[PDB]
């Protein structure tokens, strides 16, 4: 998965998450055409019967969460990320750190994240304090012995009064933000 | 070099690869709009970040239209082929095929949507042709580029599965992985992009490519046909909206789980006034972790493609439902058996599906 975002001078705003599921998908390439094939259908439940069971012509449930936030009926922030089931948590944490904690956008994106979807599955990024992990595990959480990067948030903020844009790329990949300043 | 923070007066691009960001920015500089740029960026990332996305996959593209002031989503999520079956990922004993094996099987391949989505986006909002916008990526595929660190790590990590297909000729030339910062050349993909440029998206969804794609899926054990490719169309999805701390948030509905549960976790967590706790405090992480367990449980129970299943969206986001869930969370103790709630007590109807725990 990857997430990107664009905003232009006419007020159009795009927030786009896109994927082939695993890194390199199935690993299958269409011979003589170079196209790497998604394994997207493994996002369905393997055991049928429930909401996300496989059916023909059905789409597998996604965790992709491209998002645009608005203030006074104008778009002011885009957020999204790759990372499978962790995506929802990366978008959540970015919004929490930027809005609830009032952190500047790059800082909110870089704030160490955690993710956990059950009692047996935990991830944390470098910077989550060792004594916090000890305290949480002591209550019965199961954070592991080493950190892992979680997500990769690209984000744009828009200041409508000043007429300016700010773009941020997450250090978890080698992304780039590029502002437009037209010579005209 | 490139920057991970920038500012601008007339627009902005942020992507995971500097070559893609540069292509998107050039579209804006040359008078294109954010949709034109986004389409060009997708082709660019297909080439330069090939492990992560491209015309072999699908996506969710949220667009706010500065003219109409409407927000809509081009949903290019892949479809299961007509020959897919509920039990297709089970062995003869009715137990799940191990995930690491499941991922490499032809049954795993969804009918790709990304290209159809790009075509739709241009139909709706484009001011540059797909021919113009695909051209920079044709050149990157044909002439190559030197591989970045995230790419070179991928090839090494995934050598086994690449070695069993045609992908080996691209990523493992002479039987070994490309390194940083070796040149990645993708001549066949370039040719495919040229076919799309000349013939339109029928170069992908019909004709010889569609035959080769379906035969290949079938060679690897899946059921996809040329008819499945011909039948494919995107869906235009209406965002689901929530209010949070003075903001209105437009996010993605089913068949994505992301919008519902993003809104649900924000609604649960908003109650706790997190900023009262230090940003690196155990209290904050505890509340995050406990909320995740509850929301992820609801996701596993209730979320799927809404053309097919009755997702209790009204119940899952009902403020009294949110209240019940928040009441399950303590600073001082951890839920050892977090389970889905019952959103059906807060809305009409019932599930047209069962509660089936997935293995692991």
């Amino acid at each position: 998965t990857t997430h990107f975002t664009v905003a232009d001078r006419w007020g159009n705003v795009v927030s786009y998450t896109t994927t082939i599921e695993q890194l390199f998908g199935t690993g299958i390439m269409v011979p003589d055409y170079g196209v790497i094939l998604n394994n997207e259908l493994t996002d369905f439940d393997a055991i049928p019967g429930g909401a996300n069971e496989v059916q023909p012509n059905k789409r597998p449930l996604s965790s992709m969460t491209p998002t645009i936030l608005f203030k006074d009926d104008k778009p002011v922030l885009t957020v999204g990320s790759p990372g499978g089931a962790t995506i929802i948590s990366s978008v959540l944490q970015t919004i929490l750190y930027h809005i609830e904690y009032g952190m500047e956008l790059k800082a909110a994106v870089e704030e160490p994240r955690i993710y956990t979807n059950s009692m047996s599955s935990y991830r944390y990024e470098d910077g989550v304090p060792k004594d916090v992990l000890s305290k949480l595990n002591g209550m019965g959480h199961k954070f592991g012995t080493s950190p892992v990067d979680i997500g990769n948030v690209q984000s744009i903020s828009i200041d409508h009064e000043n007429g300016t844009f700010k773009g941020v790329a997450d250090s978890s990949r080698n992304g780039a933000a590029i502002g437009i300043n037209l010579k005209r | 070099e490139y920057k991970q923070v920038d500012v601008g007066k007339d627009g902005m691009v942020a992507t995971a690869h500097p070559l893609a960001s540069e292509i998107g920015a050039d579209v804006l500089k040359k008078g294109g709009n954010a949709i034109d740029a986004a389409v060009a960026i997708q082709f660019a990332l297909n080439v330069t970040e090939p492990m992560m996305s491209g015309i072999g996959g699908g996506g969710f593209m949220m667009v706010y239209d500065g003219k109409t002031k409407d927000t809509t989503i081009i949903d290019s999520r892949e479809r299961a082929p007509a020959g897919a079956t509920p039990d297709m990922f089970l062995d003869e004993n009715g137990k799940a095929i191990p995930f690491s094996e499941r991922v490499t099987k032809g049954t795993a391949v969804g009918v790709p949507g990304t290209l159809k989505g790009l075509e739709e986006a241009l139909d709706k909002w484009g001011t540059r042709s797909m021919k113009q916008l695909i051209t920079p990526s044709i050149k990157l595929a044909e002439k190559g580029f030197p591989i970045d660190s995230v790419l070179a790590e991928a090839i090494s990590d995934y050598q086994e599965k690449l070695s069993r297909t045609a992908a080996k000729d691209v990523f493992l030339p002479n039987g070994e992985p490309l390194k940083e910062g070796d040149t990645l050349i993708q001549k066949d993909l370039a040719k495919t992009f040229k076919l799309i440029r000349s013939k339109g998206t029928d170069a992908f969804y019909k004709g010889k490519f569609a035959k080769t794609l379906s035969d290949t899926v079938q060679d690897f054990g899946g059921s996809m046909t040329e008819k499945d490719l011909e039948n494919y169309d995107i869906t235009i999805d209406e965002p689901i909206w929530g209010d949070y701390q003075g903001y209105q948030i437009a996010t993605t509905p089913p068949p994505s789980s992301g919008g519902i549960f993003l809104l649900q976790m924000l609604k649960i967590l908003d109650h706790f006034n997190l900023s009262q706790y230090d940003v690196r405090s155990w209290e904050k992480y505890q509340l995050l972790a406990e909320t995740m367990h509850l929301s992820y449980a609801d996701r596993a129970s209730y979320a799927g493609d809404p053309e097919f299943v009755n997702v209790p969206l009204k119940g899952l986001l009902h403020p009294d439902y949110i209240k019940e869930r928040q009441q399950l969370i303590n600073l001082d103790q951890v839920n050892k058996k977090p389970k889905a709630g019952d959103p059906w007590k807060y809305q009409e109807g019932s599930a047209n599906y069962k509660q089936v725990e997935q293995p692991k």
